[PDB]
Formats: C-alpha cells, structure tokens, sequence
C-alpha cells in the first residue's frame, strides 16, 4: 500500500538484521573461544620456554659475547609494527590501533628515527598504503588464525631486519586483551628482548617474564566477560648436572629467536582475540539496538495501521449516506 | 514535568529537590550513556553509585505514603 | 458469551461454588459484535470494531466477579490480530484481564507439558500483599533465575556448562531443575500415556521451589524433576533412579 | 476501452486475423468508473473506487481472449497508483493478466531502464514445457540471484559490503552485473538516454545471461554491462571503458 | 480569533501602531470550526474538520497583513494534533505562515529547550538581500550540519558511533555541539527549572555559531553549551565544569 508496505519492509529488514547480527555475535564468541583455546594450547611451550630461558641465564650470569638480538646500544631507527584485525565494522578497533600508531610515530619523528613500519593486518596495510608519509614497507597478513608458519614469516622478516643494525629498538603495538567492552592497545618493546627474559613496556608497567597472563572467558552474574589469569610458572632452576652440547653463547643465539617467534605469535593471538571481541561487543550492541529499533518500529507500524484502517472506514461510512 | 514548577513546592523542599533533580539528570546521563568500560571519568566513583542509590530510594512501598518531613 | 455467563452465574448464585467459565477467543466475540453492529448500520468506530465495544465486552466480562455467594472466575482465550496489544479489542480486553499466561509452541515441542511459558506469563495477582511475602519472593527469584537461564542459553551453546563460572553454573542447573519441576503430569494426560497425574496445591509447590532454588537439591538429577508432582515425590523419583543405578 | 475492444472484436470476428490491441492506463477505465459511480448513488467501495470494480474490470478484460477465429494479444499498461501494489484497481487486474510485468520506481531510481522488477515481473509462460528447458533454468537462476541480492540488501546497507560471505559476495557481484545487464537501449527512448537504440532477440540475450551469471566473464567492469544491447557489446564496452580509464 | 484580529486591526488600520497579537492555539479555532460544522449540518471533510478549513482560517490569516498604515507582527502558536505535520488543520496553516517553526517533541524528550526543530523551522526571510550574506551563509552551514546528522541518524541507529570514519565523526560531534547550543534557559521558564533567562542577540549568537562551525571549540565537551546563552558564557561554563570536575 506504499505507506504500510514500506513499514512492513523496514520491520522485516530490521528483524533480519537483528537475526544476522545475533548470528555474528555467536560466531564471534565461538571465534574468541577458539583463539583462547589456541592460546591455552600454546601455553605449555611458552611456560617451558620462560623456564629454560631463566635456566640459561642462571648458568651464565649474562656473561656473553654474542646474541645480535640484544644490541641495545642506541635508539637510532625504531621499527614500530602494528598487528591489526582483518574484518568489517571491527567494532572500534582499527581507529584505536592506528591512532596509537600515529601518536607514537609522531613522537618518534620528534626524535628523528626514520621509523619503518610493519603492518600485520590487511585492514592495517590497506590503511597504511594510502599514506606513504609514514615510512612503511613489508606488510604481511595472518587472519582467522595465527598460523605457526605465518608467525615464523614475521619472525624471519623482523630477525633479518635486525641482523642489520639499520633497525634497532623494535617495539610493537599489539592490542592486549584486558576487557570485553574495550581493550586498550599497548606498546611493548620486542626485539632487544632484555636477555634476562623480561619483556618490558613503554616504561611504567613493564613486565617481568614467567609472570604470564592467560585470559579466560567465564560468564559473570549473567553476560559474557573475560577474566585474566596471572599464573606464575614455577621454574626448576637447573637439571642436576645440565650438560651442554653447544657453547653457552650459541645456545642463546639459537634460543632467543625461538622466544621472539613465540612472543610474535602471542601478539597475533591476543590481538586476534581482542579484535574479535571488539567485533563481538559491536554485534551485541547492534543486536540489542536493533531489538529496541524493532520494538519502536513495530509500535509505529501498529499506530500507522490503525490510523490507515480508521481513515479508510471513515471515508467509506461518510461517503455511504451523502445526504 | 509539572508546568506549575517549583512555585508550588515548599520553601523547605525547594532547594533540596532542585539539587535532587540535577542529581538525577547527571545519573540518568551517566547510566543511559557510556561509561561501561571503566573510563576517563571513571563513574561508580563520582556519581553513578549515588545516582543508583537515589533512584532505588525513589521507590515507595505499595500504598504507604510518606509524610512531609519524612520525605524531606 | 452471555449465555455461558448466565449459565455459570446461576451455578454460582444457587450453589455457592467456584465456577469456571471458558470462553473461546474474546476477539472472536468482539468480531461477532463488529459484524452485528455493521449489520445494524451504526457508524463503525476505530479500526472497525463496533462503537459500543467497551460497553458490550464490559457487559460480557464484568458479570465475571467474585460475588459473596461464590466466585465465577473465568479463563478467556485472546487472539490478538496481527499480534499487537494496541488496537482497541485486545486493548479493551487487556484493560480487564487480571492474569495472562501464554502457552509456548517451543515449550510444547520440547514436551514440558503444560506448555505455559514460565517467563512471559504475567499476573497482576503476583504481588506480595496478595499472595504472601514468601510466595512473592520465591516467585520473583524463580523468574529471575529463568531469566538468567534464557540469557545463558545463548552462551552455553558456545562455552559449555563447566567453562563458564561455577557461581552461575549452579544457576543453570537450578534453572534446569525448575523448568523440569514445572511440568506436571495431569489428570487428563493419562489417556495419552498412562501417567497417573498429581494435583499440587500452593503450599507444596512453594516449599518445593524454595528447596530447589535455595539449593538443598543441587545433586538430584534433572530428569528426576520432570513430570513429577510434589517435592517429596521428586526425591522419590531421584532415589528410584539411584536404586536402579546399580543395574 | 470498450471502443478499442469493439474494434478488436470485429477484427477477431470477421477478419479472423490476430489483432494486437494496446490499451494504456487501463487504471483510468476504473478511475472514471469511480468518478461517475460516486455520483450515481452507488455507495463507495474500498479505498475509493466504484463498488462494481471487479465486474466492470472483468467486463473489459474478459472480451480479450483467443476465440478460435483469431487471437487478440493485448498489452494493458495498468497504473499502480502511487506504487500501491495492493490497491484494488491493479489487484483485480493481476487476476486477469497472464504475463504481468511489474515495473518498479525503486529500480528506476538507480537508472536501470526499463525499471521492470526482475522478481515480480512473472508470467504464466515461464513453465519449462512451454518456454524451453534452457530458458527456464536460466530464468530460474537469474530470478534466484536477484532474490538473493534483495535478501542481502539489508546486510549490504548497514553492516558493510565486505562483511557478508565470500561466495555470497560472488553472488552479489553476479546479481549487480545481471540487474544492470537487463537494461535495454530502446529506439523510442533514444531521446532520454542519448545512446542509439539496440534491438536484441531472445537467443542473444539468453546466451549473454548464461556467460554473465556463469562466473566465466565476472571480470568486466559494472558500467560495461549497464545500458548495453548485447554481451559482445558489453565486452567491447569493457575495452573502451578500461582504455578511457587510464587515458 | 476574529475579535482579537479586529481589536488589533483597529489599532493598526486607524491609530497606526506596530500592533502585535499573539493568537494562542489557532488550531483551536479550526477545531471549534470542526465542532460547529459537524453540528451545523454541513458535510464533513478531511479527517474530521469542517469543509471550510481553508477559507475560515483563510479569513483569519488573510486579515493579518501589514498594510500601508501599520504592520501586525502576529505570532500564532498553531497546534499540530497527534504530532504529525501532515494533518490538514496545520497543513493549511503552513501555506499561510511565513516564519514557520516546528517544535518537535523529540528535542523536548531529549531535554533541549526550546525544542525548535532546526531542520524544519524555516522562513521566507532567510534571504541574501534581507539578512546579509554572513547570516545567510551561517544559517546554511548549520542547516547542513544538522541535516547530515539527521541523515546518518539511520547509521548511529543499529550500529555504533564508532562505525563512522573521521569526517563523519567530526560532523557528528559538531552537530551535537550545535544541537545542544540551540537550547536556552528562557526568561519566563524560570518557574519550571533552569537558570535565569539569558537574552541573546543575533550579533552574539552569530559569533558563537561562527566559533563552533570553525571547529575552534573542539576542546569543549557537549554539556558546555547545554542551556547556556552567549558562547563566551559557554566557554566560562566549560571552565567551571572542569574546575568542579
């Protein structure tokens, strides 16, 4: 009827939209849970790794003439990198991450560093390739899962980027997963690696290693939320004898790239979890908002139907007599 | 809203009721809108707790009216 | 409708007994009134029901009152047209209705007979000064628990009962026990299945729901609560399953 | 309308030749009936037309039948008033009309002329034994693709074009190419488009739709399909467009 | 209505003064016409009113004309019934009136008083030769801002604000600042609530709107302009807001 029919169309489309965003909410929740399960799968390896690194740094008292991955002697050319999520509508994710990126690259151009930037999400590199004012190259992508081969590709490129002292102080912008509503994107130094193992921050909440964060999704009174687990992995300091087949230097030079790769894959996994949870809270807000919209539009459609039919009946009855 | 406004109230209740209405304005904003993530302004520590207490104070028992001084 | 009204009104005002009066859809009565008024030619009102809609259906539904002889409490089906309580006939009906309980097709397909929706069914008589403070408190807590369950039914599809918090995993378990305890074997379902059927007054279900929701019965299996009457019979079903658990 | 019908009925009774009559704005043959019926004392019907809408509309549109001496093919151009598809004056004509072609203002909004709805324009001649199995399967696939596009319109509208499925993105691009390709440069509409009119038979457009929806030539630009006579013309237009893009 | 009109017409046509008559609820005149001409035997019309709802009210509006003697600056608080402008009794009012302002219930539901809708309120006097080029261009810019706000209202529906890009977000923030600033604690609404009234001249509001639309006041939150007068007082209100925290 071109008046009621338009409103029937909008009611149907908003109901279908609510159904679709509810499906996207449940899909994003399952994706967050499977990324959390991948992190729980990867946690034994990282536990034994932050125990073995303490073991090696306990044998040798950081007495070493080696380890190119600890050339900490200047701040010449930082290589900031951003791990970003590759989806549409992405909650409020991309703007936040590249906003922190733009702030820190401005603060780096303050120091005159000629920052080269590595993009990890396709949303990220699509944003980055539009503007070359920021010196950016070597962008990669791993989506829907951080695969060990893709994390190893990132490890290979950043390690080959550090083997030249062109690039030092390689800090990264990974979005840690603090809360379901909003997860602030933190900035952590990666490659100097602080050979005692402790991966430290932007100087004021810097983390000691083997004190690990493993986020766990449990429901509160009733809702979905994430609760952290600050589990501290106990370390058996050394084996009773602890022979070496290698030298004390070669073992660290072959071990610290492994921990670099582990930390890169963790900064992809937690970034992916935070992105999918931002998309999930966007879907939940959108579904509840479309529920409110469907209710209000149904009310408008009902009063429109009553007005239309009543006007029709008044036309008919008043034209009946025509006295 | 009441179009007769605060002219019809008591000289006692007018000041405290104006303050209470402004309190409910603040709380209604802070509840209906953002600050679900902790925040910059970090409510439940400035106004949200007291606004919830006020709004849950506003509920009367069924058919048990409060006298004038009691409600003041 | 008026014939049923007076055939039950004579019952109440001669025998002083609690008479029931089942009307099929009040909207069908109102539709008949609309037909008869359009036939009389009196100018139709809003959407098209008769002008004397409120007065007509008030004459139908005001003789349904608890006189001092004995109540004539009635149960009236209501078919809202295009599912809106706004239009006059469901509006002038819901102005009268004192307790509205929807029968749910999903609950029927599950087999939770009776299929009455525990959450959306509302009554103006639930309030504490009417029922009793304990009844209102336990009823509000059962409805809040079933609300928690309808919320977490979204999330136990993804996480599972053990993954989410054990604080409200007890809420999910008690909500399962409540939704099962609600299903009563009737005195008519015997002809379909042979279940003998149990009649449950308010006292028994009150104490049983307090025992379930408080948490004394946190270890009883869920299916020991399904299709049972009182709480003691439910524990009898549970210990029956326990006695067969050896074999 | 009845004068034109009498001329056609003579050409079908006496000359025995298949006369093609055109009526346009047949809705006026109901509107004039309304304007005289209101005066004539006959009471008003629904939304304001005459009471004898059905009998008068049938009294016109039933005389047009192939009657064993000839075949009167007729093309009435109903005027759906203000896009009221439910209005009685087109609603009773949809009963009489074999090959309805519901043109839609929403599809002339984006410039796709003719703005025939690919969905609603349906015919009693899209049965396979009548039209050809290849014709029927290609029409089924085109109409299903357009139905998919209409159902994904809301997802496209709000949640971003990319966030739907990737195979469904193939379906959306295919539907876009289809709903542009089914635009014709007419000879009599050369004044409004500026492009010369192109006539295309059924076979050429059939073979065009095959390769368009089959995903085999899903690489051309969209404007290379819009306002194009044929599929080879579309391929040449893609060359011209990609050349003038860089140049 | 007619006797008010004749009373004002004697002081305009004869004694030559700039008479103002504030005919309140001129819709009630048309509704009284509906009553009488439903009972007078005259045939009914559109939705309920008299058949002469565009000639009786025509007789009321057309006698209020600024003649060569004096001018009658009339204000008529015509009342749309059931909140839809498409009603015939204010529809025939729209054609006669030339400084129409539509007080939508939306803005008063949100709390922004006065609830003058900024899109719908228009005038015949919003012209270049009439008001100067600066006033005209600022009016056009603020109308554009509010219109783009109301056009992506369908997007700050189901989705969130954060779905917008940067320019959409900035024009939304500017539209929120403007829509808030369009509120004013009246000089006669002191009885209901709010501060004492702030008289705002055109030369002061035009400067505040230049300031807001020039983006220079981005540092201020939205609650700064809400129920304030001049923009210097708005900035002072924001300063005291941050002081009070």
């Amino acid at each position: 009827c071109a008046n009621l029919r338009e409103l029937r169309d909008r009611i149907g489309s908003v109901k279908n939209t609510q159904k679709i965003t509810e499906a996207m909410k449940l899909v994003a929740a399952a994706k967050v849970r499977r990324a959390q399960e991948a992190v729980v799968n990867g946690r034994p390896f990282s536990e034994t790794l932050v125990e073995v690194l303490y073991n090696m740094n306990e044998q040798l008292q950081t007495e070493d003439v080696d380890v190119p991955l600890t050339k900490i002697r200047t701040v010449k050319k930082v290589a900031l990198m951003v791990v970003t999520g590759d989806r549409g509508l992405c909650g409020g994710f991309n703007n936040m991450l590249l906003k922190k990126a733009e702030s820190r690259i401005a603060e780096l151009k303050k120091l005159g560093v000629d920052y080269t930037i590595i993009s990890i999400g396709k949303k990220g590199n699509t944003y980055f390739i539009r503007r070359p004012e920021i010196p950016v190259d070597r962008y990669f992508d791993g989506t829907n899962l951080p695969t060990a081969k893709e994390a190893q590709a990132i490890a290979d490129d950043v390690f080959s980027l550090f083997v030249s002292e062109e690039v030092d102080k390689v800090e990264m912008l990974y979005t840690k997963f603090v809360s379901l509503v909003k997860s602030d994107p933190v900035i952590h130094t990666l490659l100097p690696l602080s050979p005692k193992g402790e991966i430290c921050d932007i100087n004021g909440k810097c983390v000691d290693a083997a004190e690990d964060e493993l986020f766990r999704l449990t429901t509160k009174e009733g809702k979905l939320t994430v609760e952290r687990d600050m589990i501290k992995t106990e370390t058996p300091a050394f084996s009773p004898i602890l022979e070496f087949e290698q030298d004390p230097a070669q073992i660290l030079d072959a071990l610290l790239p492994l921990y670099l790769n582990s930390q890169i894959l963790r900064a992809l996994q937690e970034s992916l979890a935070s992105e999918l949870a931002a998309r999930m809270t966007a879907m939940s807000n959108a579904t509840d908002n479309a529920n409110e919209l469907k209710k209000t539009l149904s009310i408008n459609y009902n009063r429109a139907r009553q007005a239309k039919i009543t006007g029709e009946i008044l036309e008919i009855v008043a034209g009946a007599n025509a006295c | 809203v009441s179009r007769v406004g605060s002219a019809a109230q008591i000289k006692a209740m007018k000041k405290v009721a104006g303050k209470l209405k402004l309190e409910l304005a603040q709380f209604a904003e802070l509840e209906a809108f953002a600050q679900f993530a902790s925040d910059l302004d970090k409510a439940t520590q400035n106004q949200l707790a007291r606004g919830q207490r006020l709004r849950e104070l506003l509920k009367q028992p069924q058919s048990a009216p409060l006298t004038v001084e009691e409600q003041v | 409708g008026l014939t049923a009204l007076t055939m039950a009104e004579y019952f109440r005002d001669v025998n002083e007994q609690d008479v029931l009066l089942f009307i099929d859809n009040i909207f069908r009565f109102v539709q008949a009134g609309s037909e008869v008024s359009a036939l009389l030619g009196r100018m139709p009102s809003a959407v098209g029901y008769q002008p004397t809609l409120s007065t007509e259906m008030g004459s139908l539904q005001e003789r349904i009152t608890s006189t001092k002889e004995g109540s004539i409490t009635s149960i009236q089906a209501v078919y809202v047209p295009a599912d809106d309580l706004t239009d006059p006939a469901p509006a002038t009906t819901f102005a009268h209705l004192d307790a509205t309980t929807v029968l749910s097709r999903g609950l029927a397909a599950k087999g939770i007979y009776p299929a009455v929706d525990p959450l959306d069914s509302t009554s103006t008589m639930l309030q504490p000064r009417i029922v009793g403070e304990e009844h209102y408190e336990i009823a509000q807590r059962v409805k809040e628990t079933l609300q928690r369950y309808k919320e977490l039914q979204d999330i136990i599809a993804i996480l599972g009962l053990d993954e989410l918090s054990e604080e409200d995993r007890l809420t999910v378990a008690r909500a399962r026990k409540i939704e099962r305890f609600l299903s009563q074997p009737f005195f008519v379902a015997e002809v379909f299945t042979g279940s003998p059927g149990k009649y449950v007054g308010l006292a028994e279900t009150i104490r049983g729901f307090q025992l379930i929701l408080s948490g004394e019965l946190d270890s009883l299996p869920e299916q020991a609560f399904y299709l049972v009457g009182n709480i003691d019979e439910a524990t009898a079903k549970a210990m029956n399953l326990e006695m067969e658990s050896k074999l």
